[PDB]
């Protein structure tokens, strides 16, 4: 979590604010967004919310290449997961 | 100066090209197409001209190149006045020039004086103008100054004095054009309607021929315009393939189904005669001469292929012309009912 | 009677309904839209 | 021969393009010094 | 005739083939029938003209005929 | 008298005035102001004018009045459908 | 402009006021395939005269836009345009028109090239499609239309003044006690 | 062939009333054709090509050469799609 | 007025073909390919590292990400080359960057406090419904520059004293906002680009959770921020940091922007493209032009100061030569060998449906439930202010942008309204 | 109205199977009145027209159609009562209509049927009246109706080689292209339109 910044160029977070499709990781960017902002104070953090939203976890590396993961239905810890193999892709990626 | 020239072509008669061209010596077989060209895409076009008889179709016509408010006809222009041609060329940003010595003048002085005093004034004209973005001259295929035609000797001169007066200056060299007004097919058609039995020739029949269609010629125009760096250099155009007079004859007969038949007659006693009595369309000095010169394509400059225009072949362009005049013989009933 | 009948029924029952215009509808300012916010 | 000035006049009525400097001119770093076209007085400015 | 339908290969031709392998729909179909009745000079009847389904019996088709020039 | 000046713009209803009037040859395509400039002021006793531009109804403009009794003595009025100017007589 | 609730509850009726979802198939489109996605979750279900929230819709070139008789060979570029829907207010230069407005949605097109001629200086349109507007009696004919024709189309939903009190008492009102504050 | 992609394009059809509309406005039409009530400038543009130049004229290939391997929207950009003059 | 006049300013000193300047200064039309063939040359030449951005007033939704995907592609994140005035503002939440309370807020609060901002000269509409509201019911205070507002207010001061008093608890607007129910605070966007702007972010911050201007039992968020660049908010919601600042920039970008542009922001030996409709200012920083649309002219989507997202609607198409922003973006991308995956609008709105949904929405504001989480105050954080007045941008309310500079009857409008309506003092009347 | 009139209620005490919606107005003749004629009745309704005893002697005068999905009360649209024939445009999508004059009964008799299908199927009666013929081609090319059973199908009063419905209310009046002379092909062609707007 503290390497975001080197290995991300941006981070995101597009979900809906009154889904339980959303609900897990609506909850875990509401409880770990300021640990992540700490951790990583310049780093791009996104959060986007919209009624009926896919869930997704939009992770920006370095030349303008996203990858997008669909975290509907995922527990936080689901989430976490996500993001830790978002964040190590980074070398495999560039 | 700046040879650039923005211009939309992607409109009909009605839009604005962007283009105002004056076009000198519309009046005669292919001013009409080129004039048109312009005109069809919104383009403004001026047509100055002195020409007898004034109600001609040849000046009539004019008018439909561009339509109401774009097209411009110049009566009683004056070819040695340098206001003249200030006034025709002074809102125009392309200078089209089509004046050459007609194929029914012999006089070497008239031809000289057409080939090269016009052009040249026209040159200066554009050159004192700093708006004329673009110059296209029209000289002949095959000009030399040891060439027997006085036409091409003086083409020769006229281009170079075009090119020494406004050196960002395109001359074109069409090979033979055709068409449906042109002076090889029609000639051809009215020549063999005329005798019924033969069409005279005055020679071996062996020179080399390059036949272009004058709407290849037009499109040339118009991508030469597209085409900044084609400004100050020379271009020949011609037909895929280089046909003999013979083979070109044998070619018309073949597509119209009229038997051919040739006629010859001495050159020198044709040369004389012709030297020596009244010219007009069909009865040249000039026809004589340039039977026996080649007109093709050299290698020496420019071709189509860098305008980026694919001329069609001569057999399947020319066949559309002579539908009418085709050989009734045997044919089936089905084709009776026409 | 031809199968039709029935759609000409229908189309004359529909053409005399009652017809109300938008423009002259009431519409009510809305109170306060009451913000949430995400629990913890 | 004046169409020029009708046909600029019509463009300018609903579109008129900016006179962009020409020939050699003064710069301040990265960047063109012209004098304001405008006609009208800076009132505050001057007083 | 098939010469002119460019997207058929003349070299590796099966006369077996239905027209939709040798890749001609309907309207190609339509339109290379008519191109051999211009040909041949001749004029399919409605029943065999819709019953053609390869070349083989436009072929045996023809062959039969006297008529074709 | 410069015509883009406040004062200049406010006495000419924030437009920008021609002097010479010769602008309105090309602008309007006519020499009519300065043919109407050429009539002088009108002098009326009273303080209300009717102007019907001629003779006669149906023969000018409708038929309007314009108010003389201006706020600053002597100013004068122009009707707005001919350029004819009037002002009261003071006396 | 406005048939009593549930009048109509035809097959026909609820398939004008459903929109269709999109399906991705250009190379684009596919790339952005979770656009599609997202844009299709979140578009408003179906469209209504009590709608409230604004929304473009891709044109349906399919089996329904046969009717269209814009698509011949001189001109092939009516078909699949985009349209607005809105209804056109009165403008707020007068408030009692001759011929009032807002009973009716106004279909309409942008318009392309527009220029005026050097010879006169007369307007000039490129196309002639776009002139005019279209009007129709209801949203869900207007929308019917667009399938019909194959023309995509933004909905933009009409605002109106909010009622408020209105009395000619209000105009005298006693402001309090003086020693109030 | 171009007749067949004439066809082809309005192919998407599933009204009969309407596909038979269509059938007899091409069956008019054709009648025209033979009996020369058209004229032939007129009537073929049916025939011509999509894609393809004429076969009776010289084509320029400036556009594509030009282009080259580039996208149909980038082709358009530089086209352009107004009149540049006003 | 300005809305309602100044759409004169489209109707001269309009760029209307590419054009390129010599060394001399000596500008020349060129045509797009070469413009575009040029600037991709010098983009592939340039390394990443010394190539940066500036987000124009007038920018919008496609025209920004647009760029904003072309910069990622070349590598380029820093999106702005100005280092002497930057909004202190983080993009992450839309709750942070946007008016929580809509512009009906007005009306529901009853005590409304402005931070450096003077509603009378921007946003007028806001100003007369402000006025609605204290005369029904609603107290006005103001800490900053003492306009004349056409309702009375409370000047409670100009200088960042008030607020270090307020953050601390000692001044008695404190307890004055503790006792009213639904306070809100307004705030300038020049107030935030101050140099301490995230101090004074911070500060608000902290003093609206201590006093309840966002309150859960209330079920109330009154913290706004008025902004100034429509450009600037369309940025904020794709997500762009307004801080990132390229100190070296070898290739600038100039996306439309002709305010606060100073000759010391652009290194002299940097290349700068300016796309623009106007010539006043940034065209005369650019080594390259490029004419664009404007808003009645592009059909485009705008979110405007309360989050609100509207759309554009094309009137009359781009004059002479002029292509859509968009479309230059994604053919300059092409042309450098980085193409964009959309080629027209409906797949353009399909990557901003990608990079954030709630603009697909429009005409209609996407509620955001972090609102208190991002308005959450930190702890450490510096919270220093500076000891100096805070200010209002707006001198000419005639002239503000490049359009309005353009117009005529703008400039009418100031030379005869500018004398009358100065004064250094405050009408005492209201 | 001072005149002796009778209703046509011969036609709906025939066909038994039919309601009856007739009106009559001043803004039309004395002897005039409209009625309602279902689409899939109209063909049995003339041949029972052109053979009944008082209807024997009727001729028809018009025939022609309505856009009426674009129609919509431009003024007084509080007005509008539920017996106006008005009422039934209003989301239709073609609206045919004919008019005849009865000898006889020296009275004018207009039938109005409305068109709800896309196609715009309708029986023709250019088989029973024979001047239809004509009056049918127009309507049919002008609005795009399709008559079925019709005796000649061909255009009548449009141009060669052309498919357009001008008369419908999508239909620009400028047309959608301009014919103009090529000379490069030496004769008239037909492209793309551009207009003048005023
Ligand atoms: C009476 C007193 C008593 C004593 C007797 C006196 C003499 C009595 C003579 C009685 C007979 C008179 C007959 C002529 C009547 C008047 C007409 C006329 O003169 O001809 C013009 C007339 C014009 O043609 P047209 O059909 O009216 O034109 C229609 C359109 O204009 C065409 O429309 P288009 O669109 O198809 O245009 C195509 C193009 C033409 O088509 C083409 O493009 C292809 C051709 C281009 C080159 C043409 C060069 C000239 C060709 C001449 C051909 C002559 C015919 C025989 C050829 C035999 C070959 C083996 O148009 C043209 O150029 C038209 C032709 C121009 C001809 C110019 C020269 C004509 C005058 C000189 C002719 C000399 C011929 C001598 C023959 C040998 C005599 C022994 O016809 C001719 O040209 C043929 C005339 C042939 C007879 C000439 C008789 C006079 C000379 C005889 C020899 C000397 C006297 C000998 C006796 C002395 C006794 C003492
Ligand atoms: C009822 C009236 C009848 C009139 C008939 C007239 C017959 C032709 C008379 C020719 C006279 C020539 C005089 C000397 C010319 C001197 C110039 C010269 O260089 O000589 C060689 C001339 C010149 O031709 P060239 O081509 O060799 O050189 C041109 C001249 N230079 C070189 C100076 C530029 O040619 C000739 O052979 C003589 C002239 C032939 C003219 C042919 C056209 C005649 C048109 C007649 C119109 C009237 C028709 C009447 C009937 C109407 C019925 C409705
Ligand atoms: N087969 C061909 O067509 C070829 C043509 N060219 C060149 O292309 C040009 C155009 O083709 P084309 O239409 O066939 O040529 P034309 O002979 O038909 O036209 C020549 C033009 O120049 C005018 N003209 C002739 N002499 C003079 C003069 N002394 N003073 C002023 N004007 C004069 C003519 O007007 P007027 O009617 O008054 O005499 C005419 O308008 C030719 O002139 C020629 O130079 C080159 C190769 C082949
Ligand atoms: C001489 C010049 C004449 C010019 C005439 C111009 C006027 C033409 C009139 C309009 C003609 C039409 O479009 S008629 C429109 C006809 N409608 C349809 O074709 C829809 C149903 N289609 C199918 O059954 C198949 O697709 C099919 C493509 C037929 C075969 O395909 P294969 O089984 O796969
Ligand atoms: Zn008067």
């Amino acid at each position: 979590q503290k390497l975001i910044g080197t290995n991300l160029r941006e981070l995101r977070f597009v979900f809906c604010q009154n889904s339980q499709r959303s609900l897990g990781l609506r909850n875990y960017i509401a409880k770990n967004y300021w640990n992540l902002k700490n951790q990583n104070p310049n780093f791009p953090l996104i959060v986007r919310e919209c009624e009926e939203a896919d869930p997704y976890i939009i992770a920006r590396y370095q030349y303008g290449v996203e990858k997008k993961a669909f975290a509907a239905n995922n527990n936080e810890a689901e989430i976490e997961n996500i993001i830790k193999t978002l964040v190590e892709q980074s070398n495999k990626v560039n | 100066r700046s040879t650039q020239l923005k211009f939309y072509d992607g409109g009909n008669r009605q839009s604005i090209s962007g283009i105002r061209a004056t076009i000198f010596g519309a009046t005669g077989f292919m001013g009409p197409y080129i004039g048109a060209a312009l005109g069809y895409i919104g383009s403004d076009v001026i047509f100055p001209h002195n020409h007898v008889y004034a109600y001609d179709d040849y000046v009539k016509e004019l008018k439909l190149c561009a339509g109401s408010g774009q097209s411009y006809i110049m009566r009683h222009f004056n070819y040695d006045d340098d206001n003249m041609y200030d006034m025709a060329i002074k809102n125009s940003n392309v200078v089209i020039n089509l004046v050459g010595s007609r194929l029914q003048n012999k006089n070497f002085q008239k031809a000289a004086y057409a080939n090269i005093h016009v052009a040249k004034k026209i040159a200066e004209a554009c050159a004192r103008n700093p708006n004329v973005r673009r110059l296209i001259h029209f000289s002949a295929a095959g000009a030399d100054t040891k060439s027997p035609s006085p036409d091409l000797h003086t083409k020769f001169h006229g281009e170079e004095a075009v090119l020494n007066a406004f050196p960002n200056a395109t001359i074109f060299r069409p090979c033979t054009v055709y068409g449906m007004q042109d002076y090889f097919i029609r000639h051809w058609i009215k020549e063999r309607d005329w005798w019924y039995h033969f069409n005279i020739v005055t020679d071996d029949c062996t020179a080399k021929r390059q036949p272009i269609l004058i709407n290849d010629v037009a499109q040339c125009v118009l991508n030469a315009l597209k085409l900044q760096e084609s400004a100050g250099q020379i271009y020949e155009l011609g037909g895929p393939h280089v046909y003999s007079r013979l083979e070109v004859f044998e070619m018309l007969a073949n597509l119209s189904g009229r038997p051919p038949k040739l006629a010859h007659i001495p050159h020198d006693i044709a040369l004389k005669i012709t030297q020596n009595f009244y010219n007009w369309e069909f009865f040249n000095m000039e026809k004589v001469i340039k039977d026996k010169l080649d007109l093709i394509v050299t290698g020496k400059h420019k071709t189509i292929s860098d305008l980026y225009v694919q001329p069609v072949s001569f057999p399947q362009g020319a066949e559309q012309f002579i539908d009418d005049v085709r050989y009734r013989g045997v044919e089936t009933h089905d084709n009776l009912e026409k | 009677s031809r199968p039709g009948d029935e759609e000409q029924n229908e189309m004359i029952r529909i053409a005399s309904q009652k017809r109300v215009y938008l423009k002259h509808q009431r519409v009510d300012r809305p109170a306060r839209q009451e913000a949430a916010f995400i629990s913890s | 021969l004046n169409r020029m000035r009708f046909i600029t006049a019509q463009r300018d009525r609903s579109r008129a393009p900016w006179q962009s400097p020409k020939g050699e001119g003064v710069f301040q770093g990265k960047k063109l010094i012209v004098a304001s076209n405008s006609p009208f007085i800076d009132d505050m400015s001057i007083r | 005739v098939l010469s002119n339908f460019e997207q058929v290969n003349l070299k590796n031709l099966r006369w077996e083939q239905n027209f939709k392998k040798l890749g001609l729909d309907s309207l190609d179909q339509t339109a290379l029938l008519a191109s051999i009745e211009h040909e041949f000079t001749i004029l399919f009847p409605d029943g065999v003209f819709e019953g053609f389904e390869n070349l083989e019996q436009v072929v045996n088709y023809i062959l039969k005929n006297i008529n074709a020039v | 008298l410069n015509p883009y000046s406040y004062e200049a713009l406010k006495e000419n209803h924030w437009l920008v005035s021609d002097s010479s009037k010769k602008n309105s040859e090309w602008t309007h395509k006519s020499n009519a102001e300065q043919l109407i400039a050429k009539v002088p002021i009108i002098y009326v006793d009273s303080n209300i004018v009717r102007c019907i531009g001629g003779t006669e109804i149906n023969a000018g403009h409708p038929q309007v009045y314009i108010q003389l009794d201006t706020r600053k003595h002597g100013t004068p009025q122009t009707c707005k459908y001919c350029g004819l100017r009037y002002a009261k007589k003071m006396d | 402009m406005l048939l009593p609730k549930n009048a109509i509850q035809s097959a026909r009726y609820f398939e004008i006021q459903k929109i269709p979802a999109k399906i991705a198939k250009t190379a684009n489109e596919k790339i952005l395939s979770v656009g599609v996605a997202q844009k299709n979750n979140i578009q408003p279900k179906t469209v209504t005269a009590q709608g409230q929230i604004g929304f473009v819709q891709h044109p349906q070139l399919d089996s329904s836009c046969q009717y269209t008789q814009f698509y011949t060979p001189q001109r092939r570029d009516i078909r699949g345009r985009v349209a607005r829907i809105y209804i056109q207010d009165t403008n707020h230069m007068h408030d009692t028109p001759q011929i009032p407005e807002g009973y009716k949605w106004t279909l309409e097109f942008e318009r392309q090239a527009q220029y005026k001629t050097p010879w006169m200086g007369w307007s000039f349109n490129g196309d002639t499609f776009s002139k005019r507007n279209h009007y129709f009696c209801t949203l869900e004919d207007a929308i019917s239309y667009c399938k019909q024709m194959g023309f995509g189309y933004e909905v933009s939903f009409p605002r109106s003044r909010y009622h408020t009190r209105k009395s000619y008492a209000d105009n005298m009102l006693w402001p309090g006690h003086d020693n109030a504050v | 062939i171009n007749f067949g992609n004439y066809i082809r394009e309005r192919n998407h059809y599933r009204d009969p009333g309407l596909i038979d509309h269509r059938i007899q406005l091409g069956y008019e039409l054709l009648y025209e054709a033979e009996m020369h009530f058209s004229q032939h400038t007129i009537l073929m543009q049916y025939l011509s090509p999509y894609n393809t130049p004429l076969s009776d004229r010289g084509y320029s290939y400036l556009e594509k050469v030009k282009y080259g391997n580039k996208s149909k929207f980038l082709q358009g950009f530089y086209k352009g799609n107004k009149p540049t003059e006003f | 007025d300005k809305t309602r006049h100044a759409f004169d300013g489209l109707k001269r000193q309009r760029i209307n073909s590419p054009m390129k300047r010599s060394k001399d200064g000596n500008y020349e039309d060129i045509f797009w390919e070469e413009a575009i063939q040029t600037i991709s040359k010098k983009c592939l030449n340039t390394p990443s590292d010394q190539i940066g951005a500036i987000i124009g007033e007038f920018a919008d939704i496609e025209s920004i990400t647009a760029l904003k995907d072309f910069l990622n592609r070349l590598d380029v994140d820093n999106f702005e080359v100005r280092q002497h005035g930057n909004l202190k503002v983080s993009p992450d939440f839309r709750a942070n960057y946007l008016m929580n309370s809509k512009i009906t807020g007005v009306e529901d609060a009853d005590v409304l406090l402005l931070v450096g901002c003077n509603p009378r000269y921007e946003a007028p509409v806001l100003n007369a419904r402000i006025l609605k509201s204290t005369r029904k019911n609603l107290k006005v205070f103001n800490i900053g520059t003492n306009q004349d507002l056409n309702y009375k207010n409370v000047h409670l001061g100009n200088s960042t004293k008030v607020l270090k008093e307020i953050a601390d608890g000692t001044h008695p607007f404190a307890e004055r906002l503790k006792k009213a129910k639904l306070p809100m605070i307004m705030v300038g966007a020049s107030a935030l680009e101050r140099e301490d702007g995230a101090e004074l972010y911070n500060t608000l911050k902290v003093i609206s959770n201590k006093t309840g201007v966002i309150s859960e039992e209330k079920s109330w968020n009154g913290f706004n921020i008025l902004h100034k660049e429509m450009g600037r908010i369309n940025a904020l919601e794709l997500g762009i940091n307004p801080t990132s600042v390229n100190k070296n920039a070898k290739l600038v970008f100039i996306l439309g922007a002709d305010n606060n542009l100073r000759p010391e922001d652009i290194p002299a030996d940097a290349f700068v493209v300016y796309f623009g409709t106007h010539g006043d200012e940034g065209a005369y920083y650019a080594d390259i032009i490029l004419p664009t649309a404007a808003y009645t002219e592009k059909n485009a989507t705008w979110v405007n100061t309360e989050g609100r997202v509207q759309q554009g609607r094309l009137v009359v198409m781009p004059p002479g030569d002029a292509r859509e922003d968009w479309q230059i973006i994604r053919a300059l991308s092409e042309e450098a060998g980085v193409p964009l995956p959309y080629d027209s609008l409906e797949e353009l709105r399909y990557r901003v449906a990608e990079l954030a949904p709630h603009l697909l929405k429009y005409d209609y504001i996407e509620p955001t439930i972090f609102g208190k989480v991002a308005l959450s105050a930190q702890q450490g954080v510096k919270t220093t202010l500076s000891p100096t007045p805070i200010t209002d941008y707006i001198d000419n309310f005639y002239m503000t942008d490049a359009i309005s500079r353009a117009s005529v009857t703008m400039a009418k409008c100031s030379t005869a309204f500018n004398h009358e309506k100065f004064s250094n003092f405050k009408n005492l009347a209201k | 109205m001072q005149n002796k009139y009778m209703q046509p209620i011969q036609l709906f005490i025939v066909f038994e199977k039919l309601n009856s919606k007739m009106w009559i107005s001043k803004k039309l003749n004395s002897n005039h009145s409209i009625a309602l004629i279902p689409s899939n009745w109209f063909y049995s309704i003339n041949l029972f027209l052109k053979r009944e005893l008082l209807f024997s002697n009727i001729t028809l005068i018009e025939n022609s159609a309505i856009d009426t999905i674009s129609y919509n009360l431009e003024t007084n649209q509080n007005d509008l009562d539920k017996t106006n024939i008005e009422n039934y445009f209003f989301k239709n999508k073609m609206l045919v209509f004919y008019n005849y004059y009865n000898y006889f009964l020296k009275s004018k008799l207009t039938l109005f049927i409305i068109l709800n299908n896309l196609n715009k199927n309708i029986d023709s009666i250019d088989r029973i009246f024979a001047n239809a013929n004509w009056l049918e081609r127009e309507t049919s090319e002008m609005y795009g109706i399709n008559y079925k059973w019709k005796i000649d199908t061909r255009k009548l009063l449009l141009d060669y080689s052309k498919i357009e419905n001008p008369m419908l209310k999508e239909f620009q009046s400028e047309g959608t292209q301009d014919a103009f002379y090529n000379i490069f092909e030496n004769q008239v062609v037909v492209l793309k339109n551009e207009t003048v707007e005023l």
